[PDB]
């Protein structure tokens, strides 16, 4: 006959009503023949039933023929077929309870899986479903998981179990932690300082994890460059970084990697990695740095670029005088006769501009 | 902190004396009204719990004293049907709550109530310059100030050296004394001493000024007598540094 | 002699039949785990139903039960003295009061006048303190554990208690039922019978 | 395994307040207001404790001032009404021509203001009735007890009447010797 | 009647002064407060404690094992400690602060130089021929008198010159009378003029 569903830990009230409206005799029975709650006169009696005090009812509602049986803080096992006997009536009902848990409460990080486990009662045949924060809807099953969380998918979800055409509500917050970055590119001169920092999902915490940045370069492969730090409760506090480019931390994140100067070899990419006391530590971003040198010795103007510099772009030299004496896609600028004046050393592509620098030319003596 | 206004006051053989108490900062849930008679002790007259029937400790004159305690701050202890036998030291206190809440006191209001303004006089103030007797002996110079012929005893006698007050060398008498240790309504006298370096008084440049603050009265007092109008004032005597004869 | 009490203090600001009602509620609690051994004092405060600011003897300072009570929390914990009083609560307030009433409340005991009667047998226990009590039905030296039921513990507000324990059964001609009461007012298991 | 609660409350606009000690659900004593004296819910505690009197009031007036403030913290949010839950029962089992007491159970209500009537057949008669002040519950709702000394006539029908703003109209819970 | 104290008690400047308080027996939860009062002004707080012992600035506090008795300690007594010291009970069983009978402490100044005399002052306003003055005398001396009834005298009171670190007891005797003259006063130390 009828059935009502409720979430584990909730409070469900299944009604029973006798046509005649008066306070009268009644009692409730669990599936196999056991008295639970009952009334004798204006008295209330709880029976041998395993529910003990967990069950009650509204005495004020007794006047007219409403005689409800409630339950506080359910459990899976509470699921059963309940009877109600009043003025010779068999009115029936059935309770199915469910529960939904994440594998881990701690905030997950970018690209890490999340396995949602459904708790079914004996004698049930349910299914699942989820409305993500972005509206994205993934259909589950006996158990459902969404792997590789997107920061876009971080927020309050809503999970739907469906049984006997009656909905059941489940809301779980998520808010994945992460870097705003994952591409960081900075172009600078030979003497110019270079620095960058990185964004996050920004909460308080404490005693949280550690981290470090592992260098790559062009010149001298077999790239190593530890460059390590330790973050705890907003304290950065360098972890014994490298001496190659002799740099400093700026502890107390935001985390600013400092460099004295951008040299030719320091050109390269590498990537930055973060871990935290909440385990599964794959959070990481990256870094990209490219350097240009304008030095002109004697007649030779030689000017060249290092770094990744995706090799579709255009390196040129013009001066606002005759257009681009030598312009191609490559890292080397060659011009023999150094026409006097300060030229413009072109770096960038059909893109706007990147890393522009210039020097002068004095004719002879 | 709490202030008691007015600090001094006097009225007719009967009158309305409205004594306030104000908690300048904190909310006052409770008010304690203590009165103290000369060299006796602190007696508890009443208890005012905010917006309630004020509980008077046993042995009180009942409706004689009335507490208006108003919101959290303004608290009015008003005594009508004035009596000479009721002139006393009235002290009020505020509380930041119930049991074991620090009891915060105030200045306290010294009050004399007589049967007419014919007993009210201001002080007659004259100084006394030292004697080179003391000089020749202790190499120090001790002035003396005598403010007499006043009522009530409420006064504050302070000193001014070079036009600026001094807390050192100054010793005033503790309690002004009766000129008539008989008469019911008498007039009083007060003598304060200021002692300085013998030579400090020998230089005529130094400015020595003795002052007495008398709180008698105000305009609202009905004044018949043709004589002086004994209201709150500052009477003073003086002299400069003395040369050497 | 001399039963003692606790006290509260202001908040931030000041103040001043179908009329809309307002309600303030202050509960100084206490909790005693087996006597004067580990003791948990509670100073609560409310608005209508909702609890806003609190003090847990185990947290040593005022916490907040809602952003609605946030200010008062910071306000009181800013007062050095008061916190040194409430911190001593368990010893000045709880142990004390308990010490006065260790006689006439804790150790207070009264006999369970017991009756019985069909309406199905009924067993009516009355006028007993405390209310910690066992009532079990017996059919001929056997204990009948099923088909029973209890009105549970009831309260009369006069310090007496009461309970109705029903037994649903069908007898025959010469068996004997029993209703047995053990309350720590009794050296013996008070009983009653029916035939 | 034990509780000593001193619960107090101030109520506006009614401007009534209560001071009491609930020990394990049954009252110990409550300082009366007008009277301004100690009143035990049972007298046997009469000479042991001896509580202060005006002492209560100090708290109360406080709780008032707390209420004044706490009201302006909510932007003047009124009380959510609550209905009581009433059942009437006999102290001991009711016998014939034996002394006894009706006990009127009003529970799970708030604010703490109620009008109770002891009437038979509709005859509003009170002979030495009894009423305990408001007992605090777990949910900080309220409890209360009206007693009614009486004799078990198969004739009479005694009735209990409780008026509260929670029920849109007065409640009548009856009882009859059966 | 809450707690009992000795009416009045004497000390000496710089000397440690111990103030006795016996209260009867006091209830389980009540603090012991000690309030004092400048000669004329409101009273003011001093110190308090449940049991054990407590000290802060301005004083220390001695509570007996059984909490039957308490003792206010003044380590180094200054002239400003002269005042009345009340011993009271405030706490869970007492909402009201009930002011006791009191202990009056007078602290005696040590005079450096016992060279007493009596100097007749000259008038400024030229008003009264009165003034003969009595100063710089041992603190073992008390002043006098009346009894002339036309003649006025005051209780010996201490002055302190901070610059020179000098304390001396100076009383004063003045009158308007024919016969009234210096030495004719009721009792004194030997040295004069």
């Amino acid at each position: 006959k009828k059935v009502v569903l409720g979430k584990k830990g909730d409070t469900v009230e299944l009604t029973c009503t006798a046509s005649q409206k008066k306070s009268i005799q009644f009692h409730w029975k669990n599936s196999n023949q056991i008295k639970i709650l009952g009334n004798y006169g204006s008295f209330l009696w709880k029976g041998p039933s395993k529910l003990n005090d967990r069950a009650d009812s509204r005495r004020s509602l007794w006047d007219q023929g409403n005689f409800p049986l409630i339950i506080k803080n359910l459990k899976i096992e509470d699921s059963d077929t309940y009877i109600c006997e009043v003025e010779d009536q068999k009115e029936e009902v059935q309770l199915l309870v469910f529960g939904l848990t994440a594998n881990s409460d701690t905030h997950l990080l970018q690209g890490q899986s999340l396995t949602l486990t459904l708790e079914s009662p004996p004698g049930s045949s349910p299914s699942v479903q989820c409305r993500s924060p972005r509206g994205k809807n993934i259909q589950g099953g006996k158990t459902l998981s969404v792997s590789q969380l997107e920061l876009q998918d971080s927020g309050t979800w809503t999970c739907t179990v469906l049984q006997n055409q009656k909905k059941v509500e489940f809301k779980i917050d998520i808010v994945v932690l992460a870097f705003q970055k994952a591409s960081s590119i900075v172009y600078k001169k030979e003497g110019e300082q270079v620095e960058f920092s990185f964004p996050l999902a920004f909460t308080v915490e404490k005693l949280t994890g550690s981290g470090e940045l592992w260098w790559q370069a062009e010149r001298a492969s077999s790239s190593k460059s530890w460059i390590t730090f330790d973050l705890k409760n907003k304290e950065v506090s360098v972890k014994r970084v490298t001496q190659d480019p002799k740099l400093q931390m700026g502890k107390k994140l935001p985390l600013h990697l400092t460099l004295p100067q951008a040299l030719p070899q320091y050109a390269g990419s590498g990537n930055l990695t973060l871990a935290l006391e909440a385990k599964t530590g794959k959070l990481h971003q990256e870094v990209n740095l490219v350097v240009m040198r304008a030095t002109q010795l004697q007649k030779n103007l030689t000017c060249e670029v290092w770094g990744p510099t995706s090799p579709k772009l255009m390196l040129s030299l013009k001066l606002e005088n005759k257009e681009a004496k030598v312009s191609k896609r490559e890292k080397a600028v060659w011009v023999l006769n150094p026409e006097a004046g300060m030229w413009q050393c072109l770096l960038s592509d059909s893109g706007q501009v990147l890393l522009e620098s210039n020097i002068k030319v004095l004719p002879a003596a | 902190v709490v202030s008691q206004h007015p600090s001094w006051v006097i009225a007719k053989s009967g009158t309305s004396v409205k004594i306030e108490c104000r908690s300048l900062d904190f909310q006052a849930t409770t008010m304690f009204w203590y009165r103290q008679f000369p060299k006796q002790s602190l007696m508890l007259m009443a208890t005012s719990n905010e917006g309630s029937k004020a509980t008077y400790e046993q042995g009180v004159e009942k409706d004689k004293f009335l507490i208006n305690h108003a919101s959290l701050t303004l608290s009015t202890l008003t005594v009508t049907s004035a009596h000479p036998e009721d002139s006393s030291f009235y002290i009020c206190s505020a509380r930041g709550g119930s049991y074991n809440s620090p009891l915060h006191f105030g200045n306290g209001t010294r009050l004399t109530v007589t049967e007419d303004l014919k007993n009210v006089f201001p002080p007659e103030v004259a100084v006394f310059e030292p004697s080179e007797a003391e000089i020749s002996h202790t190499q120090k110079a001790t002035l003396v100030c005598l403010a007499t012929g006043f009522y009530p005893d409420h006064v504050e006698l302070s000193w001014w050296v070079n036009g600026k007050e001094v807390h050192s060398g100054v010793s005033t008498d503790p309690q002004p004394l009766k000129e008539q240790p008989a008469l019911n309504d008498s007039r009083y006298s007060l003598s304060s001493r200021l002692r300085v370096s013998a030579t400090f008084w020998q230089n005529p440049r130094n400015h020595f000024r003795c002052q007495v603050q008398f709180y008698g009265l105000s305009e609202n007092d009905e004044w018949t007598q043709d004589r002086a109008k004994p209201v709150t004032q500052i009477v003073s005597a003086e002299a400069w540094g003395r040369a050497d004869c | 002699f001399s039963w003692g009490a606790e006290g509260q203090r202001p908040g931030f600001g000041s103040g001043g039949d179908t009329r809309p009602r307002f309600l303030e509620q202050v509960k100084h609690e206490c909790h005693f785990f087996n006597g004067t051994e580990r003791v948990r004092f509670l100073d609560r405060y409310f608005y209508h139903q909702e609890e806003y600011v609190r003090f847990d003897s185990d947290v040593g300072e005022y916490r907040a039960v809602t952003e609605l009570g946030r200010p008062d929390a910071e306000y009181w914990n800013s007062q050095k003295d008061l916190l040194e009083q409430k911190r001593a609560a368990v010893d000045t307030y709880c142990r004390h009061n308990y010490g006065v009433g260790e006689s006439f409340t804790v150790q207070r005991r009264v006999y369970p006048e017991v009756t019985v009667y069909p309406a199905l047998l009924v067993c009516s226990v009355n006028g007993f303190y405390p209310g910690s009590i066992e009532v079990r039905w017996f059919r001929n030296g056997q204990e009948e554990k099923t088909g029973v039921v209890s009105t549970g513990l009831i309260q009369n507000g006069d310090w007496t208690f009461q309970t109705l324990v029903m037994l649903e059964t069908v007898p025959r001609s010469g068996e004997v039922y029993t209703c047995q009461v053990e309350h720590p007012s009794l050296t013996s298991p008070l009983t009653v019978e029916w035939r | 395994e034990h509780v000593i609660i001193q619960a107090e409350f101030y109520l506006n606009p009614d401007q009534s307040g209560e001071f009491m000690f609930d020990f394990d659900g049954d009252e110990i004593f409550h300082v009366d207001m007008a009277k301004k004296e100690t009143v035990w819910r049972l007298e046997e505690f009469g000479r042991f404790a001896s509580f202060e009197a005006q002492g209560a009031l100090a708290n109360i007036a406080v709780d008032k001032a707390n209420l004044e403030i706490m009201t302006k913290r909510s932007n003047y949010t009124p009380i959510t009404n609550v209905p009581p839950e009433v059942t009437v029962l006999t102290n001991s089992p009711v016998e014939l021509r034996e002394p006894n007491v009706l006990i009127c159970f009003i529970d799970k209500f708030t604010p703490p203001v109620v009008n109770v009537t002891w009437l038979r057949n509709g005859k509003p008669v009170t002979t030495g009735v009894s009423e305990t002040v408001f007992l605090p519950r777990e949910d900080h709702l309220f409890r209360k007890f009206h007693y009614l000394p009486f004799l078990p006539s198969t004739e009479d029908v005694y009735d209990c009447r409780v008026e509260h703003w929670g029920l849109d109209e007065p409640l009548l819970k009856h009882w009859e010797f059966d | 009647a809450k707690t009992t104290q000795p009416n009045s008690m004497e000390s000496n400047e710089e000397e440690p002064v111990h103030l006795p308080c016996n209260h009867s027996t006091i209830s389980g939860t009540d603090y012991i407060h000690w309030y004092r009062q400048l000669p004329s002004q409101g009273p003011e707080y001093v110190i308090h404690g449940l049991t054990s012992n407590v000290n802060n600035r301005m004083a220390s506090l001695a509570i007996a094992e059984d909490r039957k008795s308490s003792t206010l300690i003044l380590h180094r007594a200054t002239l400003r400690d002269a005042a009345v010291y009340y011993c009271t009970v405030y706490g869970g069983a007492t909402n009201k602060l009930i002011f006791g009978t009191g202990t009056l402490l007078a602290v005696q100044p040590n005079i450096q130089n016992p060279d007493p005399a009596v100097y007749q002052l000259r008038d400024s306003k030229s008003s009264d021929k009165s003034v003969c003055l009595f100063t710089d005398f041992d603190s073992q001396t008390n002043v006098s008198q009346s009894k002339d009834s036309d003649v006025y005298i005051t209780d010996k009171t201490v002055l302190d010159m901070r610059s020179m670190d000098f304390k001396s007891n100076s009383a004063v005797a003045w009158s308007n009378k024919s016969d009234f003259a210096c030495a004719n006063n009721s009792i004194i130390p030997e040295d004069t003029f």
